[PDB]
This record gives C-alpha cells, sequence and structure tokens, in this order.
C-alpha cells in the first residue's frame, strides 16, 4: 500500500509501508526521506499521537490516509 | 514502553492529551502530546540545568524564568518536568506549547529545518525562538539567517 505524511513544514511526503509495518519502521523511513531522526519523530492519526510499539494495521490506517507528522524537539 | 507519568503522586486523572485538558487554537496537532491534570501544589523544584529554552523565553517575554518554572509546575506534573530528559537531553518544545498557552503567545521556532510555530494562535504576543541541532538542540532567542 502507498500512504502520505503531513509535515510541520507543510511538505506531504509520498511514503510506500506494508499493513504489518511498524511505528519504529515508518519513523526510520521518514528518517530517510527528509533527515528527522526518530528522537524528533511524533506521528498522529487523526488526533492520537501513535506509539512507537505498534503497527498501521493497529490504528485501522488504510492506504492513503494521510499522518500527521509532529517535531518533538529538545534541549 | 512503561509511561513514569501514569502513575505520577503530582497528577490526578487518567492520561489525556494537552489540547483536551487545555484547550486553545494551537497549531494543529502540536497539543497532542499526552499528560495528567496537575493535582499538588508547586513542589518548589529547582531550576533545570539546561535552561537554555527558559532563557530563550525570558529574553522574548521579559518574564523571570523562576515565575516560568513555576507556571510549568501548576501546569504539569513533575514527572514530565524533571526526569533523566531533563538533564540529558534538557527541555522539549511541549514545555514551550505549556508556556504558550500559560502566557498567551505564539512562539515561531527558527530550527534547522524550517520555520515552526507552537502555541494558540488566539493570542497577540509572538516570540521567536532559534533551534540548534547542534548537537544537541540549542535554543535562544531571535531568529537567523
Ligand atoms: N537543551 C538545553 C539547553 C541547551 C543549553 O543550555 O546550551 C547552553
Amino acid at each position: 500500500m502507498q500512504i502520505f505524511v503531513k509535515t510541520l513544514t507543510g511538505k506531504t511526503i509520498t511514503l510506500e509501508v506494508e499493513p504489518s509495518d511498524t511505528i519504529e519502521n515508518v519513523k526510520a523511513k521518514i528518517q530517510d526521506k527528509e533527515g528527522i531522526p526518530p528522537d524528533q519523530q511524533r506521528l498522529i492519526f487523526a488526533g492520537k499521537q501513535l506509539e512507537d510499539g505498534r503497527t498501521l494495521s493497529d490504528y485501522n490506517i488504510q492506504k492513503e490516509s494521510t499522518l500527521h507528522l509532529v517535531l518533538r524537539l529538545r534541549g | 514502553l512503561p509511561a513514569p507519568l501514569t502513575n505520577d503522586p503530582t497528577a490526578i486523572g487518567p492520561v489525556l492529551p494537552f489540547e483536551e485538558l487545555h484547550p486553545r487554537r494551537y497549531p494543529e496537532n502540536t497539543a497532542t502530546f499526552l499528560t495528567r491534570l496537575r493535582s499538588l501544589p508547586s513542589n518548589h523544584l529547582p531550576q533545570p540545568t539546561l535552561n537554555c529554552l527558559l532563557s530563550a523565553v525570558s529574553d522574548q517575554t521579559k518574564v523571570s524564568e523562576e515565575h516560568l518554572w513555576e507556571s510549568l509546575q501548576t501546569i504539569l506534573p513533575d514527572s514530565q518536568l524533571s526526569n533523566e530528559e531533563t538533564n540529558t537531553l534538557g527541555l522539549s518544545t511541549e514545555h514551550l506549547t505549556a508556556l504558550a498557552h500559560l502566557y498567551n503567545f505564539q512562539a515561531t521556532v527558527y530550527s534547522d529545518r524550517g520555520p515552526i510555530l507552537f502555541g494558540p494562535s488566539d493570542t497577540i504576543k509572538r516570540i521567536d525562538i532559534t533551534h540548534t541541532t547542534g548537537p544537541p538542540s540549542h535554543f535562544s532567542p531571535g531568529k537567523r539567517l
């Protein structure tokens, strides 16, 4: 399948992942596409901040379903 | 996977997002970080050693770091204000969103990846923060080019 990710800078990335793909590997692919480490990544699917230790199928995310990305900048 | 704020003694209620507990006109999804409603009064926590964010906010809002830290103690549980992350990596932008809600402003963070907004849009004050990837993230006032 294929989904989309809307970032905090307005850019909507197009990503290709498996239905059983873990959120950690999704953040790794986002790091590949952009360069944002998983340290500053928090993914949201309709208001609910996703957990790293889960998969896309658990949140019932179909193909072409957009996920929001929020940066958790430390410092 | 386990969370310290789940059984935090300085907070009451269950785990809810910050936007549900204190709703405003935050930037889209920038307030979805989970927290809990503060129960006990200010424990008088010490000023965090990694206090770059507090200095950056103080240079813009003219509010002393002490008052900002006390307001953070009144809004947030202790387990999310001074923990292993606070003393190693430092403060997060979630504290910046909490301070923006408490003091009514929309901070503009000029990070290495571009400009981001944090805090309610239904405000007047607009502060500017410069974010450095470093390592690690360094917080300063103003913007850069
Ligand atoms: N991230 C904590 C603040 C950084 C700092 O204090 O640098 C001087």
